[PDB]
């Protein structure tokens, strides 16, 4: 959602999945130009923490974004959170009727 | 102590009706509290009316110069500052195991 | 609220709070005067 | 953010705001095969790399 | 002995000890702090000179720009109390320095280029402490706790029980800094005496030793001794050292060449020391036997042969020195030791260490400090002995250096700063001594391992810190510029101040917010003791030891007071008579007794010395002369009440009151009632209910008048004088000449606290005492502030109380009203709330405060003008809008349809909407004052000139007064001189007013230039003088006070112990009544008495009546129109039953007029104040009571206005005391159930006051899970409190009507789905 001042209110994972795709077409491209498997593998490597950084980046570090110092929200992180199952769990809602 | 605030209170109470004066259970209110009883035992009001005893010192064991007054009367500074000790306990206890 | 009940809760009447729970559905309604009134259940889990 | 890899902009709405319509709910431009439909499916509308 | 308005007032004063020493100002320990931390200090007064001084000089290398310090000079008062408090801005003072600055030339013998020194530098606005005495900033009153953490020393605590789980437990120790490192010390029986820093881990001591470069041989060289062992005659010859035989057992016949001393089987002790240092047994024949376990200090090997044997350090071995002993030796140096009570613990921890140098001893601490890249020495070096060993940032003082001395067994209390390597080594030796079982452990207990901290001391701390974020900002200018380049105001920083000052005075962890409604209520919420404090006791180390109590405490820290709550337990509060030493300690009062004259000369001891000489309670007998009556008493020789001979005590407590706190003393007869119960007592003080007409309480301490006079809350005098223009506002006193100080004129002006805001909600309440028309003296009152009158504390009130179950309205707690009170605004409270709103400023345009209201009702026009204002004085309820708030839609918004007119027509007609601000849900009040701002620079609308208007004449008002008095002066000069040269009486009574010639002829003149260029101004700062933030520049403050009477759920309670929350109302006299006429206002039950131990219900209500009733015969002695001599002598009894206890009586002056007044006044009882622990006693109550006749038994019998009936068995009924605490409910109940969730996601907006709702925890869902109903466990966890969707669904549909309900999709499950379905997972829901 644009902001009124021109800036734009993106989530976390969007700047993941450009990063995903980004590198995933750079990667096609070492196929369109052909590049050794040392360097191909080397995309291979970049690919790989993508689909990491989009779940739950598994155990890496956590994969943050340009500029901000914080901890992407990631798919596992929108699961997680407090008391186990963050949302339906712990402050599920305010209660409705009492 | 015990030996005499008990019978005392739990008939010294007579009066005379189609006869001489028949002996009737206290009317005082201690004595119906300690009969059905609500909230709050008659043991603690034993050391109300009656001397307090005991209670722990500053070190742990239990004190070896005995409260002799009753809480009828004010007791004295000092033996009740030693009570004081006795305070700081029960507090605290009921406080953190919840 | 009615005073022999109050055993039963373990209070008096000097500042217990508590809550309000509205039934939104029958579901609740019927549990509620059925399974769980006063007047409906004065029986303990431990014993008579 | 696309139309055809995930969905509606808006309910039936286009972003072109060229279908408006409900008896248009599954047309599909020859160019952008984008059915208008509920946004609410626009959550099980999944995408791929 | 009374003054000018003791003529009114007096407080029946009843001491059991004839004082010497008389009660100081109440708040010492604070106001005089604030005295020497903003002023002119000539040398380096703790406050704002200490802290920079101990950070100047501020010097740099190669360059040498070295920045100086001289002084600095403040700012006073500039506006009134009143309109500070009112307006909402902070109470502050310009702070201007004197920096000095002397550049010197690059490399030159001290050849200065410029000294030039530079004064006024804008070093912020530091907050003012009020007259009254509070840190106003933003609009809410707040006080910094003076606090108390571990002073610098060694402590050596025990702590048994928690980590033992086996049975060979140990102790720790810590030795405290002061502004460093704090340090670990710890020796256990497991044979392993370990140290290591706070981040660290587990370490031997000789990993300190190693590293100092202090090889093998030099470590056991120093802590074990040399004694020279000698083979002569060949024959092992011992020096036997008897000292070091302590504790030893006897295996073989101790012997002096033929007589065996010591028995071979019963051992030494401590009298075969002496056995055997009587005949000094020093080279005697013994066996190898006991020598064949000592290590040698050197190095021995075949001389005769030439063979090599061993190194150094070494158990000699059977075989080894019996070579030793055939080859050609005569000495044999070993370290001396056994296994019982000296041990060679070192000697088994360097086997501990896996290294023996200093080079890889400290690589073990490389790879404790920082783990990482393969070593090398560089790290090590800087990291650990800039530590401990650089002065600059590691020190200790004087007290930290003493406890250090004194509890290592010294001398010289002082020494140096930091901590050497010969202190590492015998502050090691003290821990190694207290392994032997040769020495004791200590207590922290003792405050001399108690630091107790003043507000200037914590200030200088905080602020050394700030010092330093900015001295490592300046230093880089300094290094760079040779020349004359850097120049004032363009290194030093003012917002790392800014964001320091309004962080101490009120955000700190020593700062808090000080509820104001009540003096005392300010006074313990100010001066007290807080372990809260930054580097003090947290709730999350100190246990049950740090919280025992002691009898060292008697007579400075107060363990009874601790307010309970979130701060509990972790306060023990500072004394009255308590002084902050002039670094960390605390001196108390007591008096010498020599051996027998009890001497009035009072004296400072401090916990070391309490603990060390013999001193008397406040309980110890004196008569006649002031000297022990008795021949015995108790006294605390080290803290331990016993039994002592008068010819052996040495002092005795000065007054019965140089031991309590503000709290503690406050409390009548605190010997009586538990200590815990002032514990919570302690919480209820600072809560006490402002009340519009306080009566005071009939029974006090003689602290009351020590609250509401000396609190500040009062317009007090410093020089007294005849009132004169007393106004709401302002108070102006005409100063009388014998207290004058000849300079400017004299004309002393004062502020009021005459009702504005508070932090909870409060409204400060003052009520004038003293009428118009009388002299002042210095310490003379005005207006007294809340809870009080003509000079006494009355937090709550006192009243009507009757002790009778009615079985349902009163369960101890439930206290039952009568109408009465509530209905006659005699015990209400004001409270006044604050909003305001944000400015203007878009990325669009600017923004107007409405200046209208567009489409709305009839209602919202009536009450907002063409400012965009809610008239002030209207009804402003419910939710009633308040101020009009105008924002610019914008870009995003716009609409198809509409567009094309504000593209065409004109500029602002469309773009601008409207988003205003209403009065929150809760408050029924009207709205007061407002103050608001315009656009600096380029002007608003309307409301910028409506603002100068307005503040021009409120400050003319007020400057004409002062001037027309002084031109009735020259009126009189004029008039002086003109009828001496031409009598013109009627002349000058015909004429106008304007109708020494060259001294008026210019001093007017002067006058009339000022009045001019002050009124441009004026108006000049209103029009482009708003220095304000970017941002902040049309901006509005609007405050809105409700009247608040007491409603049932309130809680009333005392100042004893007992609580209580006022239940159903109830009629007026269907309360029992009595031989007075007033129904008991007041109905409990000391059901409670018989289970806690607060006796208070039974006796503080016998003794309430006592003192009444002696009013009732003053009642008597007036009402029947009696002569000044009858009641003089009633006076006389009072203060004479027949006694030589102090209570002070006049016979000096006409007791005609000044004492039948008294009587016109103490018609609703006679305050008494008693003595604290030592106080007033029965026989005394009764000699009072048997005066005229009075009911000696506050036990009157009980006619039931229900009908008429008598109770049985009189009951215990009369006046006694209540304490209303600020627990308002009007602050917490802000009922909300359903209103607006969070967007994002299903998230919880609500704090603690405002929209509040029950927090429905997983805890709370397993209560769900534990009942039988298992249908609203569906709906709460589904429906019901889940869905965002599924409650909207379903709302939607309530409102229409439907008994039942379906659940539909949880939008939580949406999510870890589909994120289930990235790796490959699939749901399955078939048939």
């Amino acid at each position: 959602v644009p902001l009124d001042g021109g800036r734009f209110a993106t989530s976390d994972l969007n700047d993941l999945y450009r990063r995903v795709i980004n590198r995933n077409n750079r990667l096609k491209r070492l196929l369109d130009l052909a590049a050794p498997d040392i360097i191909v593998r080397n995309e291979k490597r970049m690919l790989q923490e993508a689909v990491d950084a989009l779940l739950d980046n598994g155990r890496r570090g956590r994969a943050i974004t340009g500029s901000n110092k914080r901890p992407l929200k990631s798919l596992a992180d929108m699961i997680k959170g407090k008391q186990g199952r963050f949302r339906q769990n712990l402050l599920g809602k305010r209660v409705d009727y009492s | 102590v015990s030996k005499a605030m008990m019978d005392n209170l739990q008939t010294e109470t007579v009066i005379n009706r189609d006869g001489q004066e028949e002996k009737q259970v206290s009317f005082n209110s201690i004595y119906m509290m300690a009969d059905s009883g609500a909230r709050g035992s008659a043991a603690q009001i034993r050391q109300l009316a009656g001397m307090r005893g005991l209670m722990a010192k500053p070190d742990g064991s239990i004190i070896e110069t005995p409260i002799t007054a009753n809480f009828r009367e004010g007791l004295n500074v000092l033996q009740y500052f030693i009570s004081t000790h006795g305070a700081r306990k029960g507090l605290a206890d009921t406080a953190l195991k919840t | 609220l009615h005073p022999l009940v109050c055993a039963a809760y373990n209070a008096d009447f000097d500042g217990d709070q508590m809550a309000v729970h509205v039934p939104l559905t029958l579901e609740a309604q019927l549990e509620a005067r059925a399974l769980m009134m006063s007047t409906n259940n004065i029986l303990s889990p431990a014993n008579g | 953010f696309c139309a055809r890899i995930f969905g509606p902009v808006k309910d039936y709405e286009c972003l072109c705001g060229k279908y408006k319509r409900l008896k248009h709910r599954g047309v599909i431009c020859e160019k952008c095969g984008v059915e208008v439909t509920q946004t609410k499916v626009r959550r099980e509308r999944m995408g791929h790399i | 002995v009374y003054s000018y308005t003791e003529k009114k007032r007096i407080r029946k004063d009843f001491g059991k000890r004839p004082q010497v020493l008389d009660v100081p100002y109440l708040l010492s320990i604070q106001l005089d702090s604030f005295q020497k931390f903003i002023e002119q200090d000539p040398e380096g007064q703790y406050g704002l000179e200490a802290a920079f001084r101990s950070v100047f000089p501020i010097q740099s290398y190669s360059g040498n720009s070295e920045l100086q310090y001289v002084s600095y000079r403040l700012g006073e008062p500039v506006f009134d109390v009143q309109e500070c408090q009112i307006r909402g801005v902070t109470y502050s003072a310009p702070l201007r320095v004197k920096l000095r600055l002397v550049i010197y030339e690059r490399e030159a013998p001290e050849g200065t280029v410029k000294d030039i020194k530079e004064q006024e530098v804008y070093m912020g606005e530091i907050p003012l402490m009020t007259d009254n005495g509070t840190f106003v900033i933003n609009g809410t009153e707040r006080v910094i706790v003076s606090q108390l953490h571990r002073s610098p020393g060694v402590f050596f605590d025990s702590d048994k029980g928690k980590t033992h789980s086996s049975g060979k437990v140990l102790y720790n120790a810590r030795i405290i800094p002061y502004r460093g490192s704090w340090l670990d010390f710890e020796f256990d029986p497991k044979d392993n005496l370990f140290v290591r820093i706070d981040r660290r881990r587990k370490l031997p001591a000789t990993i300190i030793l190693r590293a100092l470069n202090y090889t093998t041989e030099q470590i056991l060289d120093l802590f074990f001794e040399k004694v020279i062992f000698e083979i002569r005659d060949n024959k092992l010859q011992m020096e036997l050292v008897p000292e070091r035989l302590r504790g030893e057992t006897a295996s073989f016949d101790i012997e002096a060449n033929g007589k065996v001393y010591v028995e071979k089987g019963r051992r030494i002790t401590a009298r075969h020391i002496r056995q055997l240092e009587k005949d000094d047994v020093k080279l005697i024949e013994v066996p190898v036997e006991y020598i064949a376990g000592k290590v040698v200090a050197k190095d021995y090997i075949d001389e005769s042969t030439g063979e090599l044997i061993c190194a150094a350090n070494m158990e000699l071995s059977l075989d080894l020195l019996a070579k030793l002993s055939q080859s050609g030796h005569k000495r044999i140096e070993t370290l001396f030791t056994n296994d019982l009570d000296h041990g060679p613990y070192i000697s088994e921890t360097l086997r501990v260490d896996p290294t023996n140098d200093r080079l890889s001893a400290l690589v073990e601490i490389y790879r404790m400090m920082r783990p990482g890249e393969p070593p090398t020495r560089e790290a090590a070096e800087s990291l650990f002995e800039n530590l401990f060993f650089s002065e600059d940032r590691y020190d200790l003082s004087a007290v930290g250096r003493m406890k250090f001395n004194r509890s290592l067994l010294r001398e010289e209390i002082e020494g140096s700063g930091i901590l050497s390597k010969d202190d590492i080594i015998d502050v090691m030796k003290k821990l190694i001594d207290i392994r032997n079982g040769k020495g004791e452990v200590d207590d922290i207990d003792h405050l001399g391992n108690r630091r107790i901290r003043s507000v200037g001391e914590m200030a200088e701390n905080q602020f050394r810190v700030g010092l330093v974020r900015v001295e490592r900002a300046v230093k880089e200018r300094l290094s760079l510029g040779d020349l004359d380049t850097l120049m004032p105001q363009d290194m030093i920083n003012a917002k790392p101040i800014s964001a320091a000052v309004k962080e101490f005075f009120g955000s700190s962890q020593l700062s808090q917010f000080m509820d104001q409604n009540n003096p005392l209520s300010e006074i313990t919420h100010k001066r007290r003791i807080s372990a809260l404090g930054p580097g003090g006791l947290t709730r999350e180390r100190a246990g049950f030891e740090v919280r025992d109590v002691h009898p060292t405490h008697y007579g400075r820290v107060c363990p009874i007071e601790t307010p309970e709550g979130p701060n509990i337990g972790l306060i023990n509060s500072l004394s009255v008579y308590a002084q902050t030493n002039e670094y960390g300690f605390l001196e108390t009062p007591y008096r010498k007794v020599t051996d027998g004259v009890v001497t009035d000369e009072i004296h400072y001891l401090s916990a070391i010395e309490e603990g060390n000489y013999v001193i008397a309670q406040a309980n110890s007998n004196l008569d006649e002369e002031g000297h022990f009556v008795e021949d015995l008493v108790t006294c605390r020789s080290k803290g331990e009440s016993s039994l002592f001979s008068r010819d052996q005590v040495d002092y005795m407590d000065v007054s019965t009151q140089q031991v309590v706190s503000v709290g503690a003393s406050l409390i009548p007869f605190l010997e009586h009632d538990d200590a815990n119960r002032a514990l919570m007592g302690a919480n209820m003080q600072r809560q006490a209910v402002p009340t519009l007409r306080a009566d005071k309480p009939l029974v006090g301490t003689g602290m009351e008048r020590a609250v509401a006079v000396d609190s500040g809350v009062t317009a007090v005098a410093k020089r007294g004088g005849v009132v004169q223009y007393v106004d709401a506002s302002r108070i102006v006193i005409k100063v009388n000449e014998d207290e004058m100080y000849p300079g400017e004129a004299g004309i002393d002006i004062y502020n009021l606290t005459k009702y504005t805001r508070s932090n909870q909600n409060t409204c400060i309440n003052q009520m004038p005492c003293v009428s118009l028309g009388e002299p002042v003296e210095r310490g003379d009152v005005l207006a007294d502030g809340p809870s009080t009158d003509l000079g006494e504390l009355a937090l709550g009130q006192n009243m009507r109380v009757a002790f009778m179950p009615w079985n349902g309205y009163n369960f101890e707690d439930s206290i039952l009203v009568s109408e009465r009170v509530v209905q006659e605004d005699r015990f209400t409270t004001i409270h006044i709330q604050e909003l305001a709103c944000v400015s203007r400023d878009t990325k669009l345009g600017p923004e107007e405060i409405t200046a209208d209201i567009p489409n709305v009702g009839e209602a919202a026009l009536s009450k907002l003008d063409e400012s965009g204002i809610v008239y002030i004085g209207a009804e402003v309820t419910g939710g009633d809008i308040l101020v009009g708030k105008v924002t610019p839609k914008g870009e995003t918004q716009l609409t198809p349809e509409e567009k094309l007119l504000r593209a065409i027509f004109g500029e602002k007609a469309s773009d601008v909407k409207d988003s205003s601000l209403r009065v929150p849900n809760g408050v029924s009040g009207t709205v007061i004052d407002v103050q608001v701002f315009t656009r600096d620079g380029v002007e608003k609308d309307k409301r910028a000139l409506e603002i100068e208007e307005m503040q021009l004449k409120q400050a003319k008002k007020d400057l004409s007064e002062e001037l027309q008095i002084l031109e009735a002066g020259l009126f009189s000069r004029i008039r002086a001189v003109l009828v001496a040269g031409g009598v013109e009486a009627e002349k000058l009574d015909k004429l106008p007013r304007d109708r020494q010639l060259e001294q008026l002829a210019e001093q007017y003149d002067e006058l009339k230039h000022e009045f001019e260029k002050k009124l441009e101004a004026k108006r000049r700062k209103i029009t482009q003088g708003d220095d304000l933030a970017p941002g902040v520049l049309k901006i509005v403050k609007v405050y809105l006070a409700v009247k608040r009477r007491i409603q049932p759920g309130d809680k009333m309670a005392g100042r004893h112990g007992n609580k209580g929350v006022i239940s159903k109302i109830n009629p007026i006299e269907d309360m029992p009544y009595d031989e007075n006429g007033t129904p008991v206002d007041i109905v409990l039950n000391p059901l409670g008495v018989p289970s806690r131990m607060n006796i208070g219900q039974i006796l503080e209500t016998h003794l309430g009546m006592a003192a009444k009733g002696i009013g009732d015969k003053i009642n008597a002695m007036l009402k029947q129109q009696q002569e000044v001599a009858k009641l003089r002598e009633f006076i006389q009894r009072a203060y004479d039953l027949g006694a030589d206890v102090r209570q002070k009586v006049d016979l000096s002056t006409f007791s005609d007029e000044e004492v039948m007044r008294l009587a016109e006044n103490l018609r609703k009882g006679m305050p008494i104040a008693t003595p604290v622990f030592d106080g007033a006693k029965e026989a005394e109550i009764k000699e009072l009571l048997k005066l005229g006749d009075l009911p000696t038994s506050g036990q009157i019998r009980l006619y039931d206005g229900r009908t008429g009936e008598q109770f049985e068995r009189p009951v215990t009924v009369g006046y006694m005391y209540m304490l209303k605490l600020n627990h308002l409910v009007d602050d917490k109940m802000h009922a909300r159930s359903t209103g607006s969730y969070s967007l994002v996601t299903q998230q919880p907006l609500g704090g603690k006051a405002q929209f509040g709702g029950q927090r429905f925890g997983e805890m709370e869902v397993w209560a769900l899970e534990a009942y039988g109903a298992a249908y609203t466990l569906q709906e709460m966890l589904t429906v019901k409190s889940d869905d965002v969707n599924g409650r909207t669904k379903m709302y939607k549909n309530i409102v229409d009507g439907n008994h039942q309900m379906e659940p539909g999709m949880p939008e939580s499950f949406n999510v870890l789905l589909k994120e289930i379905r990235s790796l490959g997972i699939n749901i399955e829901l078939e048939d």
